[PDB]
């Protein structure tokens, strides 16, 4: 049981990983103190509030 | 039900009385003790489990626990 | 040699007592628990007492270590191991549960 | 203690303040209530 | 004898109380444990392992020192720079925590 | 009427270095006294940390406009 | 059921006068949080054909600074509304010199009714609440942080501070219950107000789209 | 390195020992204390390390 | 979480709770015997109820006891429901609440043979005598711990967490159930992401997925700093709606045609 858990998760988690990495992978804080995307748009006036 | 008899009364606060102690939830089982203060009231009645030790606060409530 | 005799003695308790559980559910004895069906009361009774069995037989066998033992040293270091580990060596494995 | 005082009085005008704006709400209140009646 | 220290010093406590109460609106159910960059507690303990205070004479600081220190470095650390109100308004819903 | 940071970046700053490091692979005039050494990055090092790098960041806002830095003007870090 | 009916209008009543006291009409402390007491004594307390009955106990609430300004609340007995009934209340509205309002359906109006209250939008607007949805005020709620909305001199300085186009700001669609509840429209910030754990608080803004 | 100072608890440390006395004299070697980075009590482990 | 003094005592949460638990005829139904009685006075069974109160058919659905009484019913509402939820078509003979039977005797009045057996079926399934939908059942636990417990602000100053009823339910409305009296309008919380959007608002949901991410992240007690939650929590909030980080949600964003191939459906999105 625990050996089959530990192969599923190792499948899924990656999978998962993956899909975290790709959604957030512009993001990033710019010289005027603000988080914001490759469009620009901003989601945070600071970073981390 | 208030019109009913007092055979039938009884019979109907009993099953109610059942029904609502069996409508509750099986509180989560510990070792109490007083030897642990919880952070988060102050309070010094709390739960413990062996597994590291797990901390559940008895009144407040705080979780934590120690390796 | 005398953890075992300590160990023996719990784990009788502890069979006489799922013993007696279900011969009380056998007769009809054992009101179903709040929240939960007859078995899985009965199941959930089952797995504390042997929990509690369990948890006994691990702390007798831990306060009867020695302080020049080598499984007590990486545990309480920290560097790798645990209490369970030495409970299950020593103590009792325990329930060998699946799903 | 004369600051105190003066306080005082001075939530004493805001409780002033709240009657007016009671009595203004009532003022208009007596007219409205032709307009909740006519409306039916 | 001086009466500006005293009201100074009550001014002082009014607003430790007006803090006191922001952080029970924001933070229920009393959670002392929180996470801010600089440990205070660490930096005063350092300060007093290295100029030797030996905390059982009597020190000579005077408060007032204490509250301008601090209303000053209040001022020095800046996140939203800019002399807008709405700048100066950011900066200390920001630094709001911290200070 | 600049409003970024006045502190040096570790990017920047890493960034800075390689860039002296490299010049100065390259056969250009150093900034400093060497006092006996010969790897690049080492002099690059040893600029910044005596603030002689002949080099200003352009630090590009979201809207647009841009600021011109100095080695020798902002506070370096490490 | 005759109790249960008179409990939901006191709730719906106690929430619309909630929300226009939020929006910022003028409104009497005492109907802001008037017990049930009063609300049976005052209408009669037998909806079940009887005196509180819908379309009478309406209320006609003009703005703080502009007086000038009514929005009326009303609460039509047809369970599924129609155009008849939106077109009538239309024409008595054109009368005076209002233009928003607040209609209080018993179900989901049908499409063709929603056809007509857009058409209307540019000269008199017109906006739907189940009352289902104003059983509960969701302002209160712990989730939902306190908004505040802007003005058009506040959100143009905001713009110019961070030299930060309007279209970068976050969106947030009109059909969010907290946007109906203000009545904010297209084209309109808002401001939000959280309680940050690691900042104290922490202000933001969402631009209406 | 340095003048380090910090305070940590030992594994085997007895919850039931800073209330009683005995606080700052720990018979069982418990209670790490550094000062001017220099060990003075308890027994180092991966709570300290 | 309860509102009104049902919070403190149990005797007045088990009515709360059965009014938020959905059920059915079936869930109080033990049998259900369908009989050709020709005369209503006749009554074929030897039952003494007919001729009291006074179509060649009738279904004699008899209810349990138990089961009513722990959900707190009468013969009456369930008459009264039964008759308005199918018009005035039929009429059902309820029986008093005194006899050790508890019986009762549809009839209709105005092919017909399967009538009521497609009748007795439809509503056997789904008649909803008090409760919502959805809901199936809910349990009712006390709090163990500070998560759950109220917490109020004593004159003296110490917060003195309180230990109230709650309940705990399987199924997802939130609006039927805070407009419910007796329920706490504020903490009443909904453990859903897509439910509250259509309640509460975006923000809201935000503030939700924030606390069920950490609460998920916490349970094996690790920890993760809150930045890194916030700033996701974002992003999936940013475009007002709740984009999905599938496919399906990232590249509908504007982002940019090489961006959406490197995730996936790279010749679709070029």
């Amino acid at each position: 049981e625990g050996l089959i858990d530990t192969a599923v998760k190792t499948a899924e988690t990656g999978y998962i990983q993956r899909r975290l990495i790709k959604s957030m992978e512009s993001v990033m804080v710019k010289y005027d103190a603000t988080v914001r995307n490759s469009i620009n748009q901003v989601v945070q006036l600071r970073y981390g509030e | 039900e208030e019109m009913a008899s007092d055979e039938l009364k009884e019979m109907r606060k009993n099953l109610t009385k059942e029904a609502i102690r069996e409508h509750q939830m099986a509180k989560t089982g510990g070792t109490q003790t007083d030897l642990f203060t919880c952070g988060k009231c102050k309070k010094k009645n709390c739960t413990y489990t062996q597994v590291t030790t797990f901390v559940v606060c008895n009144e407040c409530g705080n979780r934590w626990k120690f390796c | 040699s005398k953890t075992y005799q300590d160990i023996q003695n719990t784990i009788k308790k502890a069979k006489q007592d799922v013993i007696e559980v279900i011969e009380k559910a056998h007769n009809n004895e054992l009101e179903p628990t709040p929240g939960n069906t007859l078995r899985q009361t009965f199941e959930n009774q089952v797995n504390r007492i042997l929990n509690d069995a369990r948890d006994k037989t691990g702390s007798s066998a831990q306060k009867s270590l020695s302080e020049y033992n080598n499984f007590k040293s990486m545990v309480v270091s920290g560097a790798k191991g645990s209490k369970i580990n030495i409970s299950q060596v020593i103590a009792v494995v325990g329930q060998q549960n699946v799903e | 203690r004369q600051k105190l005082l003066k306080e005082q009085e001075e939530k004493r005008l805001r409780e002033k303040e709240e009657q007016k704006k009671l009595l203004e709400q009532r003022a208009q209140y007596v007219e409205k209530t032709k307009n909740i009646l006519m409306f039916t | 004898s001086n009466a500006h220290i005293q009201n100074e010093l009550e001014r002082e406590f009014e607003r430790m109380r007006e803090d006191r109460e922001v952080l029970r609106v924001i933070f229920p159910t009393g959670d002392s444990k929180v996470v801010l960059p600089c440990n205070l507690l660490r930096m005063i303990w350092n300060a007093q392992k290295i100029f030797h205070i030996n905390p059982r004479l009597p020190s000579d600081l005077h408060p007032i020192k204490v509250v301008e220190g601090v209303k000053e470095l209040s001022k020095k650390l800046v996140i939203v720079n800019g002399d807008d109100p709405l700048s100066r308004q950011a900066q200390e819903n920001a630094t709001l925590l911290f200070n | 009427k600049r409003i970024t940071t006045p502190y040096m970046t570790k990017y920047e700053r890493a960034r800075v270095l390689g860039t002296r490091a490299l010049q100065i692979a390259m056969c250009a005039p150093v900034m400093v006294e060497l006092e006996g050494e010969t790897d690049p990055l080492l002099i690059a090092m040893k600029e910044l940390k005596a603030r002689k790098i002949p080099i200003i960041i352009r630090r590009y806002l979201p809207d647009g406009s841009y600021e011109d830095w100095g080695v020798d003007e902002l506070i370096i870090s490490d | 059921d005759d109790e249960e009916e008179t409990y939901r209008l006191w709730k719906i009543r106690k929430t619309i006068m909630q929300l226009c006291h939020d929006r910022g009409y003028l409104v009497t402390q005492d109907e802001l949080d008037q017990t049930l007491e009063e609300f049976k004594a005052q209408f009669g307390d037998k909806p079940s054909e009887g005196r509180p009955r819908r379309t009478d106990l309406t209320v006609l609430v003009a703005h703080n600074d502009d007086p000038t300004d009514q929005m009326f609340v009303f609460f039509p007995e047809e369970p599924k509304v129609g155009i008849k009934t939106i077109k009538v209340y239309c024409q008595r509205m054109q009368e005076e010199n209002i233009t928003r309002a607040l209609i209080v359906v018993q179900q989901g109006m049908t499409p063709s009714a929603k056809q007509s209250l857009v058409d209307m939008a540019p000269k008199y607007i017109l906006e739907q609440f189940l009352q289902q949805e104003l059983l509960i005020n969701i302002t209160e709620h712990e989730l939902v942080p306190e908004h505040v909305v802007m003005t058009k001199e506040e959100v143009t300085e905001l713009l110019a501070r961070y030299k930060l186009r309007e279209n970068q700001l976050p969106r947030i669609q009109a059909g969010d219950p907290v946007a109906r509840y203000f009545g904010i429209k297209r084209g309109q910030v808002v401001k939000i107000i959280r309680p940050s754990e690691t900042a104290g608080r922490y202000i933001t803004y969402r631009l209406v789209q | 390195p340095g003048h380090i100072n910090c305070i940590r608890t030992h594994s085997t440390h007895p919850d039931d020992e800073d209330s009683g006395p005995y606080k700052h004299i720990s018979p069982g070697d418990t209670k790490v204390v550094v000062e001017n980075g220099e060990l003075i009590m308890g027994i180092l482990c991966k709570k300290s390390l | 979480f309860l509102l009104g003094q049902s919070a403190r005592d149990a005797e007045r949460a088990k009515d709360i709770l059965c009014r938020l638990e959905h059920t059915t005829l079936r869930k109080v139904t033990a049998n259900t015997a369908i009989y050709y009685d020709p005369n209503p006075q006749s009554t074929v069974v030897a039952e003494d109820q007919e001729w009291v109160n006074v179509s060649p058919w009738l279904l004699r659905v008899e209810l349990d006891r138990k089961h009513m009484t722990d959900r707190k019913l009468t013969m009456e509402q369930i008459a009264e429901k039964i008759n308005a939820g199918f018009g005035d078509d039929l009429n059902c003979i309820f029986n008093d609440d005194n006899a050790e039977k508890l019986v009762l005797r549809i009839r209709i009045m105005n092919d017909d043979d399967v009538f009521l057996r497609c009748i007795e079926s439809n509503m056997l399934t789904d008649m909803t005598l008090q409760g919502i939908e959805q809901i199936s059942k809910v349990y009712m636990h006390l709090p163990q711990t500070d998560n759950k417990k109220k917490i109020i602000i004593t004159e003296d100053g110490e917060f003195k967490a309180l230990q109230e009823w709650i309940l705990e339910t399987d199924g997802v409305s939130l609006m039927r159930v805070l407009s419910e009296k007796d329920v706490d309008p504020v903490r009443t919380t909904s453990n859903d992401i897509v439910e509250i959007f259509t309640v509460l608002g975006i923000e809201a949901v935000r503030k939700a997925l924030e606390r069920e991410l950490y609460h998920v992240i916490s349970f094996d007690g690790s920890y993760v700093n809150y930045r890194h939650l916030a700033l996701l929590c974002d992003t999936m909030t940013c475009r007002g709606h709740l984009m999905a980080i599938t496919r399906h949600g990232v590249n509908r964003q504007d982002t940019g045609p090489l961006m959406k191939c490197s995730f996936e459906e790279t010749v679709d999105v070029l």
